[PDB]
């Protein structure tokens, strides 16, 4: 019953820092590496499934999440914060967009909505910031493909390619080396896999790696035929098997 | 309006005519009364046209969010439960009458919902001003365990009873087929037996026929 | 919110401290237009330049802001400023006079300074607008909610150094093209980077609609910034 | 209060308990068809009117409540216990089962260990009664914790009372009747008074027995009380 | 005493000490528990310690029937345990009312983890000092184990174990599934799955159990139920004639 | 009386080859009393055109509301709203007032600036979308408009010919409605340009 | 509508016709008017189909929550929940509900909740528009502690008369048998019951 | 029924408003000024239901005056009329709607043009060369269709108005006790104090 | 132990003490002495009124709650007003709804529960006043003592305030005599007046000093001050 801390828990310090936002960023550093690479005809988001137990079933925990049929997200930092951000993000895409315009939000707008949700946790009374950074990749008719990073402060930035979390500094270097503007999606998935191998401690296979693409429309994933102007999701989670095929040619 | 619902051995079929009316005047000669709640749950509405579209889209929206949240294919009983609870709340004032049909992990389902929030279940259903015309066809030809083809023929024939005998209905027959294994198939203008005959004369006017007072080019951008 | 023994607002002071670390933003007003230039926060090769707009934002068709500080705070404020412009347009069938919009934004900032025990917004704005009462205008607003009018101003880092230079080379009878040169010169001199290159820059103007009688905002595409950077002899 | 210590404890709740230990000693005993509640009333002064400062409380018609610690906190619980029992009876027609009633208090007490704007309750409460399927006796600590009991004690003489309680359980595994347990309650309250013997006391007893009170909660008064006082007086020496 | 140790705000290292402390609270009862999946059942076993001889042993449980189909075992103090049990029950009834079908095990767990994440983020709530293990035979997923902690974290398990001596039991089961290569126990009867659970508890903890030392919950297609002392005694008898 | 009869007013939109046309009368009345000879009922947000008939206060109010909403759209999205999207925004906007509806009969016309394909839609007062590929009619002479259109219309007309057809439809329907007329205005819309013509009609 | 519940020796039986009308049109000839709110608590609904369905669904919700916390609800508890909703909302509901249940202790019990929101415990209950025609017949033929087969006959005969006279009643006769056994669904088609 | 006329000539806008206030079988007043000045160059006249009439006028006047002092500026006649329309538009769907019809006459100093706005209680706004509310329009609209010219002087406008007042005095069943006439131009608002027998 | 444990009423000390409530108890001990006592037929309040100067009036210490009930106060006076108004309303409520005079014991319970909520709510202090309540209801004369902790006890007699321990010891000694003083209003008052004297290091209790209240079998609750107390000095 009733909150006592109706004041901001993120305040400015004598030097101009916002401590809690700094400390959430330090949490993102401690988290498992995730990355995004933009190609000419798609985006790839990838991360490692770091398991709590060998007795756990890692298929039941998705780090990669569909946000709308053409937008997907991955994170580094505190898992549960991600999970609830994903719920709010899906809802907001409906309440603030689809229920109004009859179509799904373009990438930047949804990212902007997510940013707002995180911005608020930085200003409101009696809350800490979210302990995550997200990578949001998507497609829309008028903007093409995009990749955005969203930070605990509420800040977002568009990226050609980037990595967040543990090995992020080395992985970002490995991406500046490898990225160009002629990359096909298949090349990008291949680079994503290479970059992720430096980060992975243990086994590196389709069971321990999580990887999704924003590529082309998947009419077989639509669930109905008949309406010719509805072609299906561009978001697609690659299977364990699919990953392994690209590791034997890696 | 004529909307029907027919269960067969491995699924469920819904169908509808394609006439919208403001009183005696036909507004749209070929609209679509078959709507999607989710990929495999489909809906047909009669009564207030804006109401059946809106209640369908709202519940559709929520069903998608549920599906994503629970990591499961949407069920027909969820659509039915949300619709009836919503309609009931609005005591009737949302004049949505619906035949909701679909397939989900638990089999195949066919339901009716009335505006005040009551639901019924059945093997064959009809709603609309053409409801009686259709039902007499349905009561004449329905049997247990229809093959897909028979169910489409029956549902199609029922919409025709509505089209030919009810002034509230006309034009074309839309169909949607939901089978347990497969993707749902939407079949736009499955029948078109009401083609306007070619007119007796062309009415295109000689240019300059219309007196014009003044004129100007209009700016679109900035 | 509370006062100090000195009669200062701690949180406001520290918010201003924060801003003095943000990439410098310059605004210069000329008789026939306005210049907005700002420097991006030490970037990376992999940062998408074409689909990026972190420091410059359109408010309505006749007003823009340059941002210094927390972007996420600035987006919150920009969005409300956008609504305020649309409310005024709907009420009066006239585009909002520039000052009225600035005052309103400023007043929202003042509020977080006086009640509610929330932190202030860590944002300073330079407003660049045109209206049919005062012509071209330039305003500045900081987390205190204070606002002031200028002919030339900077926010963020090195305002101290940038202000002295603008004071030196600013002359009331300038054309826009002269103000463009001044803004880029001033950024170049004050930068903590080596060369001031196109990819570290956001740039915008408000002119007299190429050839018309109407007012037009140009938010420079990256390529345009590269050209205008060779032109003024910094390559 | 909403504060876990480095090793998982709640120091505020622990301190709440010290207030209970500080309090008078109260007990409950589960006989084969009911429950007996007894409490030590310290007489501060002869000016206190005898029999007229009733500590034992009834909830609905079939439940008794006794507690040790900050008395006002106990009254606060019983108020809430009553609202909670009315609410249940209203919707469900039947008077509230004792385990059902136990949890209502349980959740309410636990709630007061979730927030910094609240302090935990400074009581432990021994309560119970007869329902649809037998007799029940409960004890609920400041933390929200509660379990079923054969016998229960709390307060100053808690330790010696439990020792007596433990003995009864061992010698009588087959039942103890309501009439018997009343006597023993009086006895045990005498044998926890030994600690606070510097100040005088008064004994209160109530019971809820299927055969003796027809499943309603009643105060033990008159000849029955006097006889139980004698049994305790004779068995103290 | 810094604020970052009294409420759920970040420490300079990015940690939430109140969440960490809440985990320590889960062991305070010194009770261990484990869960395994059969071919068409799921079994939870938990120790039952009744130290005080004034207690009614039948009211001493850490196993709850959340719905007709879902059971939940808690590691942590009972006051918080019952708080969670009550919530789950209400969330379960409500789900069925609104969506027309029984709330799945994992969905409930997800929901409970979300409530936990809220206590992890809002200042005025403390986390609950409990770990919740949810079990059923889901109508879509089959036998299921899902476990939620004070961090708001949850996942599905082949089998799991919780409590002070949790590691012993975990590595035991890990060794079993290394041997069998499958992710359940092949076994027809729930009775034999319970026996396996009790057996592997005995080796791992190196202790014998009487019928009053144990508490058992079993979930089969469409019920979840708990075994009485007598059904457990029968189970204990059967293990003895071979092991 | 009937709120959609007080002020009078008609709007009609047609599609043709690579074009759309939208037209309205100019009358603004108060029952029998003609009040304004100059009351336009068509508007445009970027290249998207919206005609509105019905109660004139709601016509005005909705114009101001759709200007507001499209202005904000353009700022967030960095592009002009398209025909199909606007149609959706009108619908949801009307349905939001389900039990206190605007007494209007909106009509949307335009060309998708990507696909270049002609688009028209109609709505009822609570936002029910009438998707039609040929013509849409609205107002106190909608019966007469339906008759005129169904007789005069043929698909794929050239902008110069579609102009005659829509004008003839409007003029003659307007001349059978006591509350429509008093001058007319016709927009012809081709991707690249928009011509606007005031017609000469009876002034009674 | 013709609905009835009858207590007999071994438990209780619910019966109903299967017809739903809007005016003189039969919207549904095969309706299931027998509604389960718990395993061995069932009810028959009359009045507004919307109102009573919504009520039944809330009661089912309350009893499921009840079973989770406190165990099997008594029939009286089920009736009390129904009455609460019906009484507290008498001025938005046209709901006439008959409640019938079985538990081991109290055996077979019947409660009728008519329009007002009052509750009445009865050895048997009739309701719905077709009931009016069978007040004489039922009062003349009901006995206490009948056998299952006798009771089934009593409902079968009663409902067939109700169907015969009331145009709103008709179709098939559905029954639900509630005992220790067990739950048993019965059905009887016009060709059988009309010949009675 | 309350006469409310306005005519826009070339360099000014002229408002004329009946002087009677009638309740029941009694004329309580024959000198009622049914006008409020909104700003030095904007005038508004009003007619409608008994109480809402003055209450609405004065509320608008307070608002426009507030604006002027806040901005040290006079809002264009077009902006004032938009403000007025929106207030009436919101009002019509409120609990108890303002039953007032208005004429706004303004001289726009930035364009040097006179402007006349007719707005009814529904929030129906339209700019007119001449306008009227109530029954009076049923006479005056046709007269002015005939006699009105876009280039008339203020003096010609006053003759045209006198012609309108004569028609109403002849044909209207009620006695409205003549009008108060007001002229809005560049040099502001002034009243023609002699009209009743001028 | 004493450190950060008296911040608010929402903190327990490591000893299980609530210092805010213990400090509120100290405001009573600071207050001017007051005595209440009863027999079977009457109950009497006697209070030592206190001035704040020689030019001031002695501030009132006895408040009437209903015809059959009233109280005296010691400690923070505005708190007495808050509490007596509540009691006035509870008495009033019982009369209007049930046509029933409120049992003095129920008034005890009610005041107790009201005090309690201020020993548990953050950002609210406890009541800082002690009260003695007398009344005649359907079971005779009653006297209660109210502590800000919420504890209410029914007594034959008692005293609260500065140096009150004197009067209490006397009343403990007089018990068997004053309990029997029945049908004699004036004897019981004179017994109470002399009881309050044991608590005087002060001065001699004057005609302004003294405040007496009575209620009983056939006497409505009435207050005596000024000239009307002279005959008991
Ligand atoms: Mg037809
Ligand atoms: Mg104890
Ligand atoms: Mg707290
Ligand atoms: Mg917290
Ligand atoms: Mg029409
Ligand atoms: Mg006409
Ligand atoms: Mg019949």
């Amino acid at each position: 019953m009733t909150d006592r801390y109706s004041f901001s828990l993120t305040t400015f310090s004598p030097s101009g820092k916002l401590g809690q936002i700094d400390y959430a960023l330090t949490a993102v550093k401690q988290g498992v590496t995730s990355l995004g690479i933009k190609a000419t005809n798609g985006v790839v988001i990838a991360t490692e499934k770091k398991s709590s137990s060998p007795l756990a079933m890692s298929e039941t925990l998705s780090k990669v999440s569909l946000l709308t049929p053409d937008i997907g997200a991955v994170y580094s930092g505190m898992g549960p914060d991600y999970r609830v951000l994903v719920d709010k993000s899906r809802k907001v895409a409906h309440t603030s967009y689809k229920r109004i315009y009859g179509e799904y939000p373009p990438t930047k707008l949804l990212v902007s909505e997510v940013a707002k949700i995180m911005q608020e946790a930085t200003q409101s009374g009696g809350v800490r910031p979210f302990g995550v950074s997200l990578l949001i990749a998507g497609h829309d008719e008028f903007n093409g493909f995009s990749l955005y990073q969203v930070d605990p402060s509420g800040s977002y930035f568009p990226w050609k390619a980037t990595a967040i979390g543990k090995g992020s500094v080395a992985a970002k270097t490995f991406l500046e080396k490898r990225w160009n503007d002629e990359l096909e999606l298949e090349d990008a998935i291949h680079i994503a896999l290479l970059t992720l191998k430096e980060s992975v401690e243990g086994e590196f296979n389709g069971d321990t790696i999580e990887l999704a693409i924003i590529g082309d429309e998947n009419p077989d994933l639509l669930g109905y035929t008949g309406i010719p102007t509805d072609k299906g999701p561009r978001f697609r989670k690659l299977t364990s098997q699919e990953i392994n095929d690209r590791l034997e040619a890696l | 309006t004529t909307i029907v619902g027919v269960k067969f051995n491995n699924g469920v079929v819904i169908a509808a005519d394609t006439r919208s009316t403001q009183g005696p005047i036909v507004a749209d000669k070929n609209c679509a009364k078959l709507h999607r709640i989710s990929p495999k749950i489909w809906c047909a509405g009669a009564g207030t046209a804006a109401d059946t579209e809106a209640v369908t889209q709202l519940i559709g929206s929520n069903i998608e969010l549920h599906s994503l949240y629970t990591s499961r294919e949407p069920r027909v009983v969820s659509a039915l439960q949300m619709l009836k609870q919503h309609l009931f709340k609005y005591q009737g004032h949302i004049g949505a009458y619906l035949i909701v049909a679909g397939v989900d992990p638990t089999g195949s389902h066919l339901f009716s919902i009335h505006a005040h929030g009551s639901t019924d279940v059945g093997y064959y259903l009809s709603l609309g001003s053409g409801s009686l015309a259709a039902m007499a066809v349905l009561e004449s030809h329905w049997k247990q365990d229809l093959t897909k083809e028979e169910a489409i023929k029956l549902a199609s024939d029922a919409i025709q009873a509505g089209i030919w005998n009810d002034l509230g209905s006309g034009s074309n027959v839309d169909v949607c087929v939901m089978e347990i294994g497969k993707d749902a198939e939407y079949l736009r203008n499955y029948l078109t037996p009401n083609v306007r005959e070619e007119k007796q004369k062309s009415y295109k006017f000689p240019r300059g026929t219309t007196a014009v007072l003044k004129e100007s080019i209009v700016n679109i951008c900035d | 919110t509370i006062f100090s023994p000195e009669g200062r607002l701690y949180q406001v002071e520290y918010a201003l401290e924060s801003i003095s670390h943000a990439g410098t933003a310059i605004g210069i007003m000329a008789s026939d237009g306005i210049v907005l230039a700002a420097e991006r926060k030490v970037t990376s090769t992999l940062l998408e330049q074409d689909t990026s707009t972190e420091k410059l934002y359109k408010l309505n068709d006749k007003i823009a802001v340059a941002v210094a500080g927390l972007t996420a705070d600035a987006e919150i404020l920009i969005n409300t400023a956008r609504i305020h412009a649309q409310n005024y347009l709907k009420t009066y069938n006239e585009d909002i006079p520039v000052e009225i919009l600035v005052r309103r934004l400023s007043d929202i900032k003042q509020g977080y300074t006086q009640h509610g025990g929330l932190r202030p917004f860590g944002v300073s704005f330079i407003y660049a607008g045109y209206d049919d009462r005062y012509g071209y205008q330039l305003y500045t607003s900081n987390p205190s909610g204070n606002y002031t009018g200028w002919k030339a101003i900077s926010v963020g880092a090195n305002t101290s150094a940038a202000q002295t230079l603008l004071q030196m080379d600013y002359k009331d009878d300038m054309k826009v093209d002269d103000a463009i040169e001044l803004a880029l010169k001033t950024l170049s001199k004050t930068t903590d980077s080596s060369a001031l290159t196109y990819d570290r820059l956001e740039f915008a103007t408000i002119r007299k609609g190429a050839n018309d009688g109407e007012v037009y905002q140009k938010i420079f595409k990256p390529q345009e910034i590269k050209d205008i950077l060779v032109k003024t002899g910094i390559t | 209060n909403s504060v876990f210590s480095p090793d998982g404890r709640n120091f505020q709740v622990e301190y709440a308990v010290k207030a209970v230990e500080n309090g008078t000693t109260s007990i409950g005993i589960k006989c084969n068809d009911g429950v007996v509640f007894a409490v030590e009333k310290l007489i501060t002064s002869k000016l206190l009117v005898p029999q007229k400062n009733v500590k034992i409380q009834v909830v609905d018609r079939h439940i008794g409540c006794v507690y040790s610690g900050l008395i006002p906190d106990g009254r606060h619980l019983v108020n809430r216990g009553r609202e909670e029992a009315a609410s249940f009876k209203k919707l469900y027609k039947t008077p509230i089962p004792i385990p059902a009633f136990a949890d209502r208090l349980g959740q309410y007490v636990q709630a007061h260990t979730l927030y910094n704007s609240v302090r935990p309750f400074g009581v432990s409460t021994i309560f119970g009664g007869v329902d649809k399927n037998g007799a029940h006796l409960y004890m609920l600590e400041p933390s929200g914790s509660y379990w079923g009991y054969k016998g229960a004690a709390t307060g100053k003489g808690r330790q010696s009372a439990k020792a007596e309680l433990e003995k009864l359980v061992d010698h009588h595994p087959e039942g103890l009747s309501a009439r018997e347990a009343v006597k023993q309650a009086a006895k045990i309250i005498y044998l926890a008074h030994e600690d606070n013997k510097e100040k005088d006391f008064e004994l209160e007893i109530s019971w809820c027995s299927l055969s003796e009170t027809n499943g309603l909660h009643k105060f033990v008064k008159g000849d029955l009380l006097q006889e139980a006082i004698d049994f305790a007086q004779k068995e103290i020496n | 005493a810094g604020y970052d140790r009294h409420i759920t705000i970040f420490s300079p290292e990015g940690r939430l000490y109140q969440v960490e402390y809440a985990f320590k609270a889960t062991n305070q009862t010194n009770i261990n528990s484990l869960a395994v999946r059969g071919k068409d059942c799921t079994v939870v076993i938990s120790q039952k310690k009744v130290p005080d001889k004034l207690l009614d042993p039948t009211t001493v449980s850490y196993i709850f029937c959340i719905s007709r189909t879902i059971g939940m075992v808690v590691n942590g103090p009972i006051p918080d345990a019952r708080n969670a049990a009550l919530r789950a029950k209400a969330e379960a009834a409500e789900f069925r009312y609104k969506y027309g079908y029984d709330m799945p095990c994992d969905v409930l767990a997800k929901r409970m983890a979300n409530l936990s994440q809220i206590y992890t983020q809002r200042a005025y709530m403390r986390p609950l000092g409990v770990i919740l293990t949810f079990v059923s035979v889901d109508e879509e997923l089959g036998p299921s184990i899902y476990k939620t902690d004070p961090a708001g974290y949850y996942v599905g398990y082949k089998a799991t174990a919780t409590g002070p001596k949790q590691q012993e039991i975990t590595t035991n089961l890990e060794n079993h599934f290394k041997k069998s290569k499958i992710d359940h126990i092949n076994e027809e009867s729930w009775e034999k799955v319970v026996e396996f659970a009790i057996t592997h508890m005995i080796d791992a903890l190196g202790t014998e159990f009487s019928k009053n030392d144990l508490e058992v919950g079993v979930a089969t297609k469409d019920k979840f139920f708990t075994l009485s002392a007598e059904n457990i005694e029968e189970r204990l008898v059967a293990i003895a004639e071979q092991d | 009386s009937d709120p959609s009869s007080i002020n009078g007013g008609i709007v009609v939109a047609m599609t043709g080859k690579d074009c759309v046309a939208i037209a309205c009368d100019l009358r603004l009345g108060s029952q029998s009393l003609g009040v304004s000879n100059k009351f336009e009922k068509i508007f445009h947000y970027g290249h998207v055109f919206l005609g509105i008939t019905g109660l004139a206060t709601d016509v005005t109010t909705l114009n101001e509301m759709f200007r507001y909403k499209t202005n904000l759209y353009k700022l967030k999205e960095e592009r002009a709203i398209e025909p199909e999207t606007f149609t959706q925004l009108v619908s949801s906007s009307l349905y939001e007032r389900r039990f206190g509806p605007y007494f209007v009969g909106p009509v949307v016309a335009g060309i998708n600036s990507k696909s270049g394909k002609p688009f028209i839609a109609g709505f009822d007062l609570i936002g029910c979308i009438d998707e039609a590929k040929d013509f849409i009619v609205s107002g106190t002479a909608s019966d007469q408009l339906f008759g005129m259109c169904e007789s005069l219309y043929e698909p794929n007309l050239e902008p110069e010919d579609l102009f005659e057809t829509i004008s003839q439809a409007l003029l003659n329907a307007a001349d059978r409605d006591a509350l429509s007329g008093w001058g007319a205005v016709v927009y012809i819309i081709k991707k690249d340009e928009v011509v606007k013509r005031y017609l000469k009609m009876r002034q009674d | 509508t013709s609905i009835m519940a009858v207590t007999f020796k071994d438990g209780v039986i619910l019966g109903a016709d299967s017809r739903t009308t809007t005016g003189a049109y039969i919207a549904n000839r095969v309706t299931d008017k027998l509604t389960r709110v718990h395993d061995k608590i069932w009810c028959c609904r009359s009045g507004s189909a919307a109102d009573t369905q919504a009520i039944a669904d809330i009661v089912q919700y309350h009893l499921e929550l009840y079973t989770s916390q406190y165990g099997t609800p008594s029939t009286e508890t089920a009736a009390s929940v129904f009455k609460e909703l019906c009484y507290e909302n008498k001025d938005n509901l046209t709901a006439g509900i008959i409640v019938a249940g079985y538990d081991d202790k109290n055996k077979g019990e019947v409660y009728t909740i008519p329009l007002g929101g009052s509750v009445h415990k009865l050895p048997y209950a009739i309701a719905g528009s077709g009931s009016t025609f069978i007040y004489g017949y039922c009062d003349k033929n009901f006995r206490e502690n009948m056998s299952k087969e006798e009771t089934v006959d009593f409902i079968k005969h009663s409902l067939s008369q109700a169907i015969k006279w009331d145009g709103s009643s008709g179709g098939v006769i559905r029954m639900v048998v509630l005992t220790a056994a067990g739950v048993e669904r019965l059905i009887f088609y016009p060709d059988e019951y009309e010949q009675l | 029924m309350d006469i409310i006329l306005g005519i826009r000539v070339q360099d000014s806008v002229i408002l004329a408003s009946s002087k009677a206030v009638t309740r029941g079988i009694s004329v309580l007043k024959d000198s009622d000024d049914k006008t409020r000045q909104l700003s030095p160059h904007t005038l508004m006249s009003f007619a409608g239901e008994a109480g809402d009439t003055v209450q609405f006028a004065e509320y608008i006047q307070a608002n426009i005056q507030l604006y002027s002092i806040r901005e040290d500026y006079e809002l264009s006649p077009q902006a004032v009329s938009s403000f007025v329309r929106q207030e009436l538009a919101k009002s019509i769907r409120s609990r108890r709607p303002y039953q007032v019809n208005v004429l706004i006459g303004g001289y726009d100093k930035k364009k040097n043009k006179p402007e006349l706005y007719q707005i009814d209680y529904l929030g129906t706004k339209v700019e007119l060369p001449y306008g009227a509310h109530g029954y009076s329009g049923f006479y005056t609209f046709s007269l002015l269709d005939h006699h009105y010219r876009p280039d008339m002087t203020t003096e010609e406008g006053l003759d045209l108005l006198k012609l309108c007042v004569q028609e109403l005095e002849k044909r209207m069943p009620m006695d409205f006790k003549g009008v108060i006439v007001k002229i809005v131009d560049k040099d502001g608002i002034r009243q023609v104090d002699d009209f009743q027998a001028q | 132990f004493r450190n950060n444990y008296d911040g608010d009423t929402v903190t327990f000390s490591p000893t299980g003490r609530l210092f805010q409530v213990e400090y509120a108890l100290e405001a009573i001990k600071q207050g001017s002495v007051t005595v209440g006592l009863r027999s079977n037929t009457h109950a009497v309040l006697v209070a030592l009124k206190r001035n704040a100067d020689e030019l001031s009036s002695y501030q009132k210490k006895i408040i009437k709650c209903d015809e059959h009930m009233g109280l005296s106060l010691a400690g923070l006076a505005p708190d007495a007003r808050v509490l007596s108004n509540y009691l006035r309303q509870q008495c009033n409520y019982s009369s209007l709804v049930f046509n029933r005079k409120l049992a003095v014991e129920r008034a005890g319970h009610l005041l107790c529960d009201k005090a309690q909520k201020n020993t548990q709510s953050y950002g609210g202090r406890p009541y800082g006043v002690g009260l003695l309540i007398i009344g005649y209801d359907k079971s005779g004369a009653h006297l209660l003592e109210f502590q800000p902790s919420g504890n209410v006890t029914e007594l034959y007699g008692t005293a609260i305030g500065a140096r009150s321990q004197g009067a209490k010891t006397y009343l403990e000694r007089t018990l068997d005599t004053f309990i029997k003083i029945d049908g004699n209003p004036d004897e019981l008052i004179k017994a109470g007046v002399e009881a309050i004297s044991q608590s005087l290091r002060d001065e001699s209790l004057t005609v302004d000093n003294l405040s007496i209240a009575i209620v009983g079998k056939d006497t409505p609750f009435t207050i005596y001050d000024g000239e009307a107390v002279a005959k008991y000095i």
